[PDB]
RNA sequence: UGAACAGCCUCUAGUUGAUAGAAUAAUGUAGAUAAGGGAAGUCGGCAAAAUAGAUCCGUAACUUCGGGAUAAGGAUUGGCU
RNA sequence: UCUUAAGGUAGCCAAAUGCCUCGUCAUCUAAUUAGUGACGCGCAUGAAUGGAUUAACGAGAUUCCCACUGUCCCUAUCUAC
RNA sequence: CAGUCAAGCGUUCAUAGCGACAUUGCUUUUUGAUUCUUCGAUGUCGGCUCUUCCUAUCAUACCGAAGCAGAAUUCGGUAAGCGUUGGAUUGUUCACCCACUAAUAGGGAACGUGAGCUGGGUUUAGACCGUCGUGAGACAGGUUAGUUUUACCCUACUGAUGAAUGUUACCGCAAUAGUAAUUGAACUUAGUACGAGAGGAACAGUUCAUUCGGAUAAUUGGUUUUUGCGGCUGUCUGAUCAGGCAUUGCCGCGAAGCUACCAUCCGCUGGAUUAUGGCUGAACGCCUCUAAGUCAGAAUCCAUGCUAGAACGCGGUGAUUUC
C-alpha cells in the first residue's frame, strides 16, 4: 500500500479516511476530510486556500 | 379482526426484561468444557475497553473477490494488564445445582483489592483478613484440612483474580475481583496449580494465543430512560398526531384486557448484560516493548497510543490486546474476555491473520498523521519550533 | 443478480429508491430512467425496494425515442452517486446516477456507454467493461 | 439602513413587573437542520421547504382589445477610486 | 298505428344532473373507479323554472407537469420552555 | 370448510387426479333469523400503528403418493418455528391491474385497536343540481363546505426504588420466566446424472446477499450552543482593536458528543421425538414397522448458549464497635 495526497490541498492520507469523488468526465478526487470535500464542492480555488499546498507552493513557503 | 399486513414483532423477545443489570462487571453465565487433556490453565481474563480502531491486513480465502488483496477492518483495543491471581474457591454439585463451601486467599493482600472490599478508605482502620492472618502465619495448620476437603470433594475450583487498577491510566483505584473456571488437567492439579499461584501474576500471552475464537462479555453502557421507537425500533407516527409521535400507537385490543408483556413500551435502554461470540484476537502486543502498534511489514516503532492519547482513556503502556468486531462496553468499561464454547472452523476460525498496518490516527477529531516526528518534517519547523 | 452473476454483489450500500429518475447512459435512443422495481429485491412492510450500482431492476424511460418511452424494460445501473464503503475502506461516490437499459439476460441494448462506471457493475455485468470507457 | 409612520438598532421618555432555585430522562409545545431518492407517503402535496427585492434582456394561447403580465425564462447587483 | 293541451327546437352531457356505471373508445400512467376529449333513447340535460360561451377575476372545487421538499424510504440531532 | 358410496371422466384403468345423482356433518370472517343485554349514551366506517392467537398451509424443513425418464407441476401427511411486500385508481372493506417474491395463506382478539392518530366516509345545521310533491320539503340519488373533549386515580405493563430475617462488605449458585436467527442467489458439482432428442436435476464444499435481531463510532455520512474559528449585513459605544442587539442575525468549516442496513462486527452446538421409512418377531405355523421389543430421523420439543434473579430459596468468605 501506499499513503496519499489530497487533491486540493496535499495531504497524506492514511486509507481507511477519506472519500473519493469522480466527475462526469471521469476525474477522480480524493479528499481526506469534509474541509476540502466542501470546499471544492464551493469550486474554491487551491492557489487562493491560504492552507494549501497549492498555496505553500505559489507563495513560496 | 386481523392485521391488515404482516410484518415482524419488532424486538426480541428474549431479552426480556431489558432492565439494568447487576453490576459494573458483567456476570458469566457458562464456561468451557472441563477436561483432563487439557493442562491446567485459565479460562478467561479481565481487561478494559480503551478505544476503537481499524487495521489494515490481508484477506485469505479462496473464493472472494479479495483474496490476497487488500482490505482493512474495524478492531477494538482491550488494556490487559496481568492480573494477580490470590485465592481461589469451592464448587460441588447437587440435584440443587452447584454449591460453595470453601474460599481460600492469599496471605499479603494488596492496597487495590482491600479498596475494593471497603467503602471508606479515608476513614478505616485498616482492618481486613487479620484473624485470617493469623490463621496463617502457619504452615497449613488451619488451611490444609480444608485445601485436602477440596482435594476430597470439590468438583469446581475458581481462581479469584483482581485487576491492577493503579496500571491502568484510571483515577478509579479500585480493583475488580472475579473469578474463572479451571477447565484444565484433574482436581488435583488446580489446587496445587493454584497453591503455586498464591500472589502471583498470570498474563494473556500465557492464556491466549492469536487466531483464536474469543467472547466478550459486558454490560453495555447506559443511556437513561427511553422513547419507545429508539428503545424498541418501532415505525413513528406522522405529523398530524395529537399527543406525541414518537409513540407505539395500540397497545393491545379489548380481550386480553390489559397490557401484554411483549408489547413495546418505555422502560431503561443500555446499561445491558450481554455477550457476544466470534471474535479474532489481532494482536498480543506488549507495554514493556516499543513499537506496539508497529506490524511486520512496518517495522518502525510507533507505540500504540495515538498522538494526544485515546479520549477519555490515555495510554496502553500496558499489555493489549487488539481483538476484531464490536464487543459492547464504552472506554473505561471493565469487560470480560473469554474462550471459545464450541469449536467451529466455518473456514473462518482457522485463518492466519497478517499484520500490515495499524490506524493511530488521532482519534480525539479525524487524524492527519501518525507520528509526531512525522508532523515535524512534514510541517517543518513553527513559530513554537525556536 | 438473478442470472448475470459471475461474481456476487457485495452490498453495496442502497441509493436509489423506487421512482428515482436516473440517467440513460447508452446509445438506445433514451434520455432518463424510471425506477419502478428491483429484481432480487427485499420485502419489509412499508419500505421501497432501494436498489444500488449493480442491481438488475425494473425501469421506464419516461422520456426520448417514442418506441423507448412508455413500457417496461430492464436495468442496470452503473451509477450511484451514493457514496458506498468498499471492501478496503474507500468511500467513493459521483455526482450523476445512471443506469443501461439490459435484456432479461444481460446484453446491453444499446451499443455504447456514456461515462464511467464502477469496478462492481464491472466485475458484476461483463458486457458493461467492454462497453465502457474507463472502469472505476 | 430602507420605497416606506415595513422588520432591525438607538435617542428622549417610561419600565425592567409577570413565582423562583437545582439538575436538563421519556413524551410534548415551539423552533430549526439533514446525506442518496423526490408524492412512492397521504383521502387530498395539509404541513414544511424551494422562488422571492431592484435593474436590464424578453414575453404564448385566448381577449370584452382595457388585459393577461412581475406571465413565463434569463443576467448583473458588494466594496474602493 | 294511437294519443296528450304541446309532445324536446337551438344547445349541453356519465357534467356540481347518469340507476346499470368501474358505460364504450381515445388520451393520460409501468400501472388509473380519478382527470381529459368524444359518442348518446340523456333512469331523470335544455332556454331569464334562463341555455350556451367567455377574457379577467376567486382564502372556491378538481387531475397532471416543472422546480421543490423529513410527507415518506428511515429516522437522527441541537436549542428554548 | 371436510367427509361417505361410486355413474363416469381420466387413450385402455372408478379412486394417480377427478367425480354427477344422493348423503352425514363441522366453524362464526359472512349474511340472515331473533331482540336476551346497554336508549339517565359501550364513542360509529375505513386507514395509519402494535402485540398476540387459530390451522382449515401460500412459501420455508422433512417425507409419502403421482398419468414423477429428468425438469417442472398436482394430491396427501407432520408442524404454526419463520415469512406473507412496493404501488395505481377507489373515503373505501372488497375489487382490478402493474410489478417484486421463496410466497404474495384464510382469519381472530367489543366486525381488535379514536382520552392512540387522522376525519376522506356516513351522520345535523349553509348551498347547488337532478327526479317526485300544489307547496312545506322528500331522496343508502349526486357535490362542495363542515370544533373529534380530560389521565394526576386504581389495576395491567415497562422500567425504578425500597423497611424485615444479628450488622456490614464481597464472591457466587439457580428454583423460576422468555428465547431467534430466518430465507435465497452465484460458482462448482455438470450440460453430469437422466433423457430418442429437445431439454435437464438434487447432496457436499466455497463465496455473498434478503428479513429479523443485538451491539458498536475506528472511518464514512447526519446533527452545531464548543455560539470554537473565519466571513457578511443594519444600528450603538467619537474613531480603530474589540465588541453590544436583530427571541441562536445569516453562512462555510468545526471538534467533544449523540446517531443510520446511510457506518462496521456478530447471531453457539448436544439430545428426545412426531409424519415418515425400517430390523427382529408373533397372533394369523405363511407374512409383517406392532401387539411385546427396537432403529433412523423436522424449522418441532428439550437442552446447551442466552436473558433478570424466588426482592420470604441458598452457599461461602471477610470484618464485626469498651473507657
Amino acid at each position: 500500500m501506499k499513503v496519499e495526497i489530497d487533491s486540493f490541498s496535499g495531504a497524506k492520507i492514511y486509507p481507511g479516511r477519506g472519500t473519493l469523488f469522480v466527475r462526469g468526465d471521469s476525474k477522480i478526487f480524493r479528499f481526506q476530510n469534509s474541509k476540502s470535500a466542501s470546499l471544492f464542492k464551493q469550486r474554491k480555488n487551491p492557489r487562493r486556500i491560504a492552507w494549501t499546498v497549492l498555496f505553500r507552493k505559489h507563495h513560496k513557503k | 379482526s386481523h392485521r391488515k399486513y404482516e410484518a415482524p414483532r419488532h424486538g426480541h423477545l428474549g431479552f426480556l426484561p431489558r432492565k439494568r443489570a447487576a453490576s459494573i462487571r458483567a456476570r458469566v453465565k457458562a464456561f468451557p468444557k472441563d477436561d483432563r487433556s487439557k493442562p491446567v490453565a485459565l479460562t478467561s481474563f479481565l481487561g478494559y475497553k480503551a478505544g476503537m480502531t481499524t487495521i489494515v491486513r490481508d484477506l485469505d480465502r479462496p473464493g472472494s473477490k479479495f483474496h490476497k488483496r487488500e482490505v482493512v477492518e474495524a478492531v477494538t483495543v482491550v488494556d490487559t494488564p496481568p492480573v494477580v491471581v490470590v485465592g481461589v474457591v469451592g464448587y460441588v454439585e447437587t440435584p440443587r445445582g452447584l454449591r460453595s463451601l470453601t474460599t481460600v486467599w492469599a496471605e499479603h493482600l494488596s492496597d487495590e483489592v482491600k479498596r475494593r472490599f471497603y467503602k471508606n478508605w479515608y476513614k478505616s482502620k485498616k482492618k481486613a483478613f487479620t484473624k485470617y492472618s493469623a490463621k496463617y502465619a502457619q504452615d497449613g495448620a488451619g488451611i490444609e484440612r480444608e485445601l485436602a476437603r477440596i482435594k476430597k470433594y470439590a468438583s469446581v475450583v475458581r481462581v479469584l483474580v483482581h485487576t491492577q487498577i493503579r496500571k491502568t491510566p484510571l483515577a478509579q483505584k479500585k480493583a475488580h475481583l472475579a473469578e474463572i473456571q479451571l477447565n484444565g488437567g484433574s482436581i488435583s492439579e488446580k489446587v496445587d496449580w493454584a497453591r503455586e499461584h498464591f500472589e502471583k501474576t498470570v498474563a494473556v500471552d500465557s492464556v491466549f494465543e492469536q487466531n483464536e475464537m474469543i467472547d466478550a462479555i459486558a454490560v453495555t453502557k447506559g443511556h437513561g430512560f427511553e422513547g419507545v421507537t429508539h428503545r424498541w425500533g418501532t415505525k413513528k407516527l406522522p405529523r398530524k398526531t395529537h399527543r406525541g409521535l414518537r409513540k407505539v400507537a395500540c397497545i393491545g385490543a379489548w380481550h386480553p384486557a390489559h397490557v401484554m408483556w411483549s408489547v413495546a413500551r418505555a422502560g431503561q435502554r443500555g446499561y445491558h448484560s450481554r455477550t457476544s461470540i466470534n471474535h479474532k484476537i489481532y494482536r498480543v502486543g506488549k507495554g514493556d516493548d516499543e513499537a506496539n502498534g508497529a506490524t511486520s511489514f512496518d517495522r518502525t516503532k510507533k507505540t500504540i497510543t495515538p498522538m494526544g492519547g485515546f479520549v477519555h482513556y490515555g495510554e496502553i503502556k500496558n499489555d493489549f490486546i487488539m481483538v476484531k468486531g464490536c464487543i459492547p462496553g464504552n472506554r473505561k468499561r471493565i469487560v470480560t474476555l473469554r474462550k471459545s464454547l464450541y469449536t467451529n472452523t466455518s473456514r473462518k476460525a482457522l485463518e492466519e491473520v497478517s499484520l500490515k498496518w495499524i490506524d493511530t490516527a488521532s482519534k480525539f477529531g479525524k487524524g492527519r498523521f501518525q507520528t509526531p516526528a512525522e508532523k515535524h518534517a512534514f510541517m517543518g519547523t513553527l513559530k513554537k519550533d525556536l | 443478480s438473478g442470472n448475470g452473476a459471475q461474481g456476487t454483489k457485495f452490498r453495496i450500500s442502497l441509493g436509489l429508491p423506487v421512482g428515482a429518475i436516473m440517467n440513460c447512459a447508452d446509445n438506445s435512443g433514451a434520455r432518463n430512467l424510471y425506477i419502478i422495481a428491483v429484481k432480487g429485491s427485499g420485502s419489509r412492510l412499508n419500505r421501497l425496494p432501494a436498489a444500488s450500482l449493480g442491481d438488475m431492476v425494473m425501469a421506464t424511460v419516461k422520456k426520448g425515442k417514442p418506441e423507448l418511452r412508455k413500457k417496461v424494460m430492464p436495468a442496470i445501473v452503473v451509477r450511484q452517486a451514493k457514496s458506498w464503503r468498499r471492501r478496503d475502506g474507500v468511500f467513493l461516490y459521483f455526482e450523476d446516477n445512471a443506469g443501461v437499459i439490459a435484456n432479461p439476460k444481460g446484453e446491453m441494448k444499446g451499443s455504447a456507454i456514456t461515462g464511467p462506471v464502477g469496478k462492481e457493475c464491472a466485475d458484476l455485468w461483463p458486457r458493461v467493461a467492454s462497453n465502457s470507457g474507463v472502469v472505476v
